[PDB]
């Protein structure tokens, strides 16, 4: 007694209207580690907690490039980010060679979810495990997104995914007011999504080896600080 | 619907998670040792009526000290029943919709509920009337008048019982072993307790960790969240 | 049941279930309505705001299809934009090989034809998504409505949604009490109303309204989106009736 | 444990039931048809039920013109016969192309039959759920009338029903022919057979009908035309007296 | 029942293939039809039953011819041998008369057509 | 009980089991240890022979990629002389069309790349082979950019860098062991005898130069696997600082 | 078959669902605080016994107080048992057309049927002929019956048997353990109301919220709806 | 084999829908107010015994009216158990060839056929002999063998004993529960009667409803049809 | 939630997997040796009984040596069944959280529960009330009782038994085999020792080697692990 005959492939539908492989898909984003990002008017910002084996391997990176103007961080299987990261570098750079013009963030999303799309409405295969954070700048100034495996991809203002996100996404809800205004000044936007990152720790605290930054905006191309240069931070 | 609704309400306010979560920290610290107590209570008892030798007096009386513990016994099983139907007033009234999928949380509730039921059923005892799995249960609560009903029947056949003119006999014996047929029953009937209790101890510490485990999904069985409809 | 399992099998009653599964998970998703005004029409979809961190006026949920097509649902959203994107294809192919614009009722079949497929082999899952949409060709304005079935026929205005019904009472009204065409410009407003009035379904999360229309007099043959002052007029035009 | 879920295993009696369930499908549509033959033309008749203040009847008939000379009527689900409508549709165009002649009913009919048991013997899809009903006029054969079906069966009808009603339809038929001896309706034209179809249904259902709760289509000499809306009011109020 | 005739490339435990006797079955079930082999001639006959006198059974021949010198009849399921027929009667042109200048002999027909019905056994 | 039998096939907590048991496939292998130093890589593996009659030679389970990456397997060996195959021409090709080495890692990835290929349907694109690779990888090399350095590579499709790494049966005691010895001014000739002496204690058998395989890379020399004398004596220079302390 | 159509319609319109709702919002307020009512009044009457000493004297009536409780809920179970089978009555008439399919709601219906048998058992009590799953059930609701049966046995042996003609006598009990029994069969079968009584509100508790949440399914087990047909 | 149709035949025409139809009517409208009636009759028989004082005079003769309650119920299932059989009849000699396809209609047959012997176990009772599912059926059929079986030995140990002369008596019996519980047989077998009736009201309608939907299939569990063979 | 942790921990603290395999030592060694022992006090017992004739001197005393032996054995059963529940209770509060997924050690635990419970029923005994499985094991840990109670009633026929002025005699009896009887009553319980006693053995024995193999993956259902998610 006690079944469930509606959750062995994607391709079919619970008599209630739910796609339960997809479900349990999410539930694996859930399971990987933390990572933020916000933005204000001038920049994009992703803060990611790097996660390891033993005090002898390295800690798993999580933050992407795919253009100078854009990248994410991820949470959840990594091999599949990898896929997604890369069909996005593909997307911007024949955007790019053809016409000649840098791919706009919001396009980024539709892109990603209609290839994340095909996944949950075909035989044989399943869902992409991980959900990403894409920051970017494109000719509508600063932006930022969130991408679920179920194809969904909205468009915030803040936001964390990972196991104890909940407590960030919390923080950064309320200093919103405060944060979408720091313009000009990219010092203070980090400061503040480091502050909303640690609203998420229990273990331990960040170190210099677990921390990692990216930002891009106005006049800073997407560029990635590791370890020993997130220092000012800690 | 809003006064469905309220009824629905009402009742889970009235039984809510700190009413059973209450009832796992006395059987944690409380109800257990009470447990250990009547164990050797009746332990030192069997000792007693090892050392004894039984006479036509002993047939006479009802050994009070044994009365005690029995008692003592029947009481505490009363009790951990009454506080068991609480856990479970609090589970039944959790079960939701009837649904053929999205079972994974209520699947726990009856699983629990299941572990519980058969502490139950060790507590309520076995009885005289019985379920297909017998009575491999040590003894019910009803070890009170099981016992005393044992005994009764032994001693008409020892003092025998009677009339008058000419000799109290009637009938009485000389079968030698109807005779430590007596101490036994005093001695059985203080080894059952024994057992009975050693079992309750793990079943009590069972269902403790069992219910310490799953009382999220025993509370939220299911978690509802639709992020890929809008 | 083993029924309802699979996606090409006949129950005894010649009953598919997955596909009817398919529905239920459409009549749960927001709720899309579609107006048909005398030349041209006009849409409206019902956006959830989960939480403040959500810039407004982005995340849309109305594609125009060529340059002259509305186009709304409800129900699975991925499903959606694919569905679309084949009748862009679709769209597209056509115009280059006829020249003229294609016809809303023609555009019609090849979608119902596309998810027509879905409920034939075993091997993929229907379209989990109802669909409003309409324009305006050569014969005026029309205004469809698909379902996962890929069944669909003309209406006057539909909707469909987790709250549709309140929709639909209160709008067979509109058309008793104006049997003759509603009105271009009323109709938005109109809109925005039938919006809010069937929200209360979702009352404890603050929403947002979008509304895009296709007229040949306000729009000029063209769909175009509604923002802007006549977004919010008729935003007030019925918070005001809301009271 | 699963005979009746594959459409390519036969039961221990060589039935297939996936293609049998495939039938009761054809009788959900809660719509009765039945087609007689002039001596110079061909009338069909089917009921046009509108359950809904909403959609605009225009654009809700199960009787589409795949040439124009040839009509189709069918008894099943809009998606399944619209498709079906639409590879016959084509099957007509390329013929015609590649034979230099228009395509004759009794042939599309077997393209059909014969299509829907490759269809259904190479199990490359599930068997459509509808009866389809061809009429016209043609050159070799004027009254021409032919059915098919999901198993891919097909034969001539001198005029037949289909529906939820068969018998009735069909045996108020055998009894009016059973006289007449012959094996079609006498009259010069078209317009006073249509009358003796609806006449001749009336009697099997027990109701009446206006402009809008029926629906019927005919084929003259080269030339398939569907009877207008308020004209099939015409010949319902001629027939309403010369009772 | 068994386990093994829901499946053509399946052998019983004693190797019988299942779903072919099934099929068979569908043929002892169709109406009843004869063939007599004469001296100087030849005769095939099959019954005809009417689901109603409402419908013209002389639009749906039972009897079919393949070659001017040949023709054909059956028992069992009605849509599968109107095409088997239309299927023989090409890979009687492309498989001898457009190769031979001439119509085929009777018993390489008959195996040209049992080698259609071949394909229909080995595969699932 | 139900979810572990598609490798396309998430469990109610997301989980890819078939996976998984991918892995519990390496812990059958025999140990094989990495241990990084400042000096060169060294790689050690415990051969495990079941019979006198075998040539040990014949099992290669320490091989080399390039001249500057070498590297030791664990779990079925039909599986690795796929990846090491796929590996050296990975490496070979690149130097093609580069003119110049390839990055450690950057081999490394496209070894992961590779069991990233696994799954059987058709939702668009294809990658034919079933399922995962039941072997993981020890790969020691040396480039120019980021010096000496060893890496993990799982079915999973991903990995890991290290100090110093053990896998096998006996990645359990061996891991252990390993995170109390490692430190960063480690001598080379120092990890050889810690190599040498970790296998000796998880593993079983008296440790001869013939069920241990040791071997080791350098940015002068490259991959060279350490012949028998060498390591015979390795063996005994090391049973003897155990007689004192 | 218009005729049959009206049968089925009649059945249906003789018992609503109307009728059943009022059942459960009778036992969450009225009948809920009666069983809370009875747990009591048969709680301080086994204490009452506790402290008391039998002697030949109470052999020679019958304790009223108790018959008063025994029966005061034997009317309760009477009740109940009443109620359910309205329910019941409900349900199994909107038992629709046997088929292989679209049974989603069936499921509900029968899953529900079988919790009200399973409190409907309960209620009914054991007796004393039984089910395979023994008498693990406290005391039926005919405790009166059993009650006095028990009591009635040991009386006689306490009592006396006296048959007579003037020249020889039958005798008085002197078992010492056999007047303790007396005393027991008082305490135990006011305990037995406790329990059952005790249970008897998670169980009730339960079906309401089992009712509750499941009644649209109930009464619709199967929702038409053609629209792809046509 | 035409002799054999013949007698397939002449079965089919004894017992043809109609019979079984009419069963259902008759349910419908008499049969079932009589059960309503046999359930007040028995209701406040049980309220007269409720307000009376026993006495040896009680025990010298058997109450008629509660002879009359229990017989005017045996009379009741008695010709329920033959109409039933009645239904049953039509049904079984319509149960097609065994077949291992086409049994959709076959399945609703034995469906039924099921939920009629459900009835028929009711109604024939427990017995004395039993089931593995015990005896949690009310009260059968045979109400009045097992009352004045109950009622008779206690009727014994009241009376006793009984020679006359009038200066002393015989016996026993001082027991006063003994005499309560002479009290509680008339009042107990009146309250079995309430709900046995109270549940067979509950069966019938539901076998009413069962019937009315799937009678199509029950008479005509294949429906032949070779439209793709020719 | 910081305290229900504690809880949980002070529980596996009390009963570690040391306290489980001290019991297994003791198995090993000690409680073995002892049962071999019970083994052959039993079998020479049952000799003396065969060479041996009995009159009704026999009648008048309880063979003390028999007794010597019943009570050893049911001294070594309390033991077994106490040792066990100890090591039942190890595992039982190591039961993880209830999931449809990484079963694989919790089936483990619960099959060694299953093979402890098989042996605590053998020590248990049958008893007198009966599991479905029937009394197929040997003799319970209650053979005291039951001997005495079986050599009792065979005591009162050969004996007789009296009262006063006629003849001491009054009950009591030819039969040569009632004689003989009770010389096999003394062979027998003799016997079902030796039985008891050596299937006894297998189980410890059994379960010895059940434990010893799977004792890792007990205390450790499940091995996190998460080196795929990051």
């Amino acid at each position: 007694m006690f079944r469930n005959n509606y959750d062995g492939d994607t391709v079919t539908f619970s008599p209630t209207g739910r796609l339960f492989q997809v479900e349990y898909a999410l539930e694996a984003i859930k399971q990987g580690s933390v990572t933020v990002g916000l933005r204000s008017n001038t920049h994009a910002v992703l803060v990611a907690l790097k996660r390891n084996a033993d005090e002898l391997s390295s800690y798993q990176k999580k933050i992407i490039k795919c253009d100078e103007h854009m990248g994410l961080s991820l949470a959840g299987l990594a091999p599949d980010a990898r896929v997604l990261s890369n069909y996005l570098r593909q997307q911007c750079n024949y955007s790019s060679l053809v016409f000649n013009r840098k791919l706009a963030v919001e396009r980024a999303g539709h892109l990603l979810c209609d290839k994340a799309q095909k996944n949950t409405q075909s035989y044989g295969g399943r869902p992409y495990g991980v959900g990403l954070l894409i920051i970017g700048y494109d000719k509508s100034g600063a932006h930022l997104l969130e991408f679920q495996p179920s194809g969904n991809v909205t468009e915030l203002y803040g936001t964390a995914i990972g196991a104890r996100s909940q407590g960030a996404k919390t923080y950064l809800e309320r200093t919103l007011d405060t944060f979408i205004k720091i313009d000009g000044n990219p010092d203070e936007l980090i400061k503040a999504g480091v502050e909303a990152i640690s609203q998420s720790l229990r273990d331990e605290s960040l170190t210099v080896d677990n921390l990692s930054i990216a930002i891009v905006g106005k006049d800073t191309p997407f560029t990635i600080y590791d370890g020993e240069a997130v220092a000012k931070y800690i | 619907p809003p006064k469905r609704a309220a009824l629905i309400q009402n009742l889970r306010d009235s039984y809510t998670e700190t009413s059973s979560f209450a009832v796992i920290e006395e059987w944690a610290a409380g109800t257990l040792q009470e447990i250990e107590g009547i164990a050797k209570a009746a332990a030192e008892a069997h000792g007693v009526i090892r050392n004894s030798t039984y006479g036509r007096a002993q047939a006479e009386k009802s050994p009070e000290q044994l009365l005690g513990v029995l008692q003592r016994y029947q009481d505490l099983c009363h009790n951990v029943y009454c506080q068991a139907e609480t856990i479970r007033t609090v589970i039944a009234i959790r079960i939701p919709e009837h649904k053929e999928e999205d079972n994974l949380g209520v699947a726990v509730q009856h699983a629990v509920l299941k572990i519980i039921d058969e502490l139950e059923i060790k507590t309520l005892g076995s009885g005289e009337k019985s379920g297909s799995g017998g009575a491999p249960t040590p003894i019910g609560m009803y070890a009170l008048r099981e016992y005393l009903s044992a005994r009764s029947t032994v001693e008409d056949k020892l003092l025998g019982v009677d009339a008058e003119s000419g000799k109290t006999k009637g009938g009485g014996s000389q079968s030698p072993s109807l005779l430590l047929e007596l101490r036994q029953i005093d001695a059985d009937f203080m080894l059952k307790v024994e057992l009975a209790t050693t079992h309750l101890s793990t079943m009590v510490r069972a269902v403790i960790n069992a219910y310490l485990l799953n009382w999220k999904k025993l509370i939220q069985p299911r978690t509802g969240s639709d992020h890929m409809v809008s | 049941t083993g029924y309802d399992l699979s996606n090409s099998v006949f129950s005894p009653d010649g009953r598919n279930f997955q596909v009817e599964y398919a529905v239920k998970a459409v009549e749960n998703g927001t709720t899309s309505i579609g107006i048909k005004c005398n030349d041209g029409v006009v849409f409206a979809v019902e956006k959830l705001i989960t939480s403040k961190l959500l810039v407004p006026q982005k995340n849309v949920k109305i594609q125009v299809v060529d340059r002259h097509i509305g186009c709304v649902y409800s129900g699975l959203i991925p499903d959606g934009r694919h569905l679309v994107n084949r009748g862009r294809e679709e769209a597209a192919s056509f115009k280059k090989l006829y020249k003229t614009p294609i016809p809303i009722p023609a555009f019609a079949d090849r979608l119902g034809q596309y998810v027509q497929a879905h409920t034939l082999y075993n091997s993929v899952r229907p379209f989990g998504v109802s669909t409003i949409f309409g324009g305006v060709d050569k014969n005026g304005a029309h205004l469809y409505m698909l379902e996962p079935s890929g069944s669909y026929w003309g209406y006057k205005g539909a909707a469909t949604g987790k709250g549709r019904q309140s929709a639909k009472a209160e709008l067979e009204k509109l058309v008793d009490h104006h049997p003759e065409g509603l009105s271009a410009r009323e109709a938005v407003k109109q809109a925005a109303k039938i919006i809010y009035l069937a929200h209360e379904d979702n009352k404890e999360k603050d929403f947002e309204l979008e509304i895009s229309w296709c007229s040949l007099s306000e729009t000029n043959g063209l769909h175009k989106f509604v923002k802007g002052d006549l977004l919010q007029e008729a935003i007030d035009f019925a918070q005001k009736e809301i009271n | 444990a699963g005979y009746d879920r594959h459409i390519t295993i036969f039961s221990p009696e060589g039935r297939l039931y996936q293609v049998e369930y495939a039938f009761k499908a054809t009788n959900q549509t809660n719509i009765n048809s039945l087609a007689v033959r002039g001596k110079d033309c061909t009338v069909v008749i089917s009921q046009k039920k509108v359950p809904d203040k909403l959609l605009d009847p225009t654009t809700v008939s199960y009787i589409f013109c795949i040439s124009r000379t040839i009509g189709m009527v069918v008894n099943g689900p809009i998606p399944d016969a619209r498709n079906a409508a639409l590879r016959a549709k084509a099957e007509a165009a390329e013929f015609r192309y590649k034979y230099g002649y228009d395509m004759p009913c009794d042939v599309l009919a077997k393209r059909m039959a014969n299509l829907s048991q490759i269809y259904t013997q190479r199990a490359y899809m599930r068997p459509l759920g509808v009866i389809l009903t061809f009429v016209s006029v043609d050159e070799e054969l004027g009254p021409s009338i032919y059915k098919t079906d999901p198993a891919g069966y097909y034969v001539g009808y001198k005029a037949t029903a289909t529906g939820p009603k068969q018998q009735e339809i069909t045996t108020n038929l055998e009894n009016h022919f059973k006289k007449s001896k012959i094996d079609h309706i006498n009259e010069e034209s078209w317009e006073k057979v249509v009358e003796f179809a609806i006449t001749h249904m009336i009697d099997a259902l027990g109701t009446e009908f206006s402009k809008n709760d029926l629906e019927v289509g005919v084929a003259t000499k080269d030339k398939f035309f569907t009877l207008s809306a308020e004209n099939i009011e015409e010949r319902l109020v001629a027939i309403a007296e010369q009772d | 029942t068994d386990r093994y005739s829901f499946s053509l490339t399946t052998f019983s435990p004693s190797g019988k293939l299942g779903q072919i006797d099934y099929a068979l079955t569908a043929v002892k079930q169709g109406v009843t039809s004869l063939g007599i082999k004469a001296t100087n001639g030849v005769v095939i006959a099959t019954e005809k039953k009417s689901s109603s006198p409402l419908a013209m059974s002389e639009t749906l021949s039972k009897v079919s011819l393949l070659t001017p010198d040949i023709g054909a009849v059956y028992s069992g399921m009605g849509p599968d041998y109107r095409v088997l027929v239309d299927k023989s009667r090409k890979v009687a042109h492309t498989s001898y008369k457009r190769i031979y200048g001439e119509y085929p002999p009777t018993k390489l027909l008959v195996s040209e057509v049992a080698k259609i019905m071949q394909e229909a056994t080995q595969s699932g | 009980s139900e979810y572990d039998r598609g490798v396309s096939t998430f469990s109610p907590e997301g989980r890819l089991f078939q996976v998984e048991y991918s892995l519990e496939a390496i812990k059958l292998g025999s140990t094989a240890i990495g241990i990084a130093t400042k000096e060169g890589v060294v790689l050690g593996v415990e051969k495990r022979a079941t019979s006198p009659l075998l040539e040990s030679d014949s099992i290669e389970k320490i091989v080399e990629i390039d001249r500057h990456i070498g590297c030791a397997m664990s779990g079925l060996t039909a599986d690795a002389r796929s990846m090491i195959e796929h590996a050296r021409t990975a490496a070979v090709t690149h130097n093609l069309y580069y003119d110049e080495d390839i990055n450690v890692e950057s081999l490394t990835q496209s070894v992961c790349d590779l069991a990233l290929r696994f799954g059987e349907g058709a939702s668009g694109e294809e990658r034919l082979m079933s399922r995962p690779f039941g072997v993981a990888l020890l790969i020691a090399g040396h480039d120019a950019d980021d010096g000496y350095q060893l890496f993990h590579a799982e079915p999973s499709g991903t990995f890991y860098r290290y100090n110093a790494k053990a896998i096998g049966s006996g990645s359990e005691g061996a891991q252990a062991e390993l995170l109390n010895e490692w430190h960063s001014s480690l001598t080379l000739k120092e990890a050889e005898l810690l190599v040498l002496k970790i296998l000796k204690q998880v593993m079983e058998e008296k440790l001869d130069e013939n069920n241990a395989q040791l071997s080791c890379i350098t940015k002068q020399d490259g991959f060279k696997i350490y012949d028998n004398e060498k390591t015979a004596e390795l063996i005994k220079e090391l049973k003897e600082k155990e007689a004192a302390e």
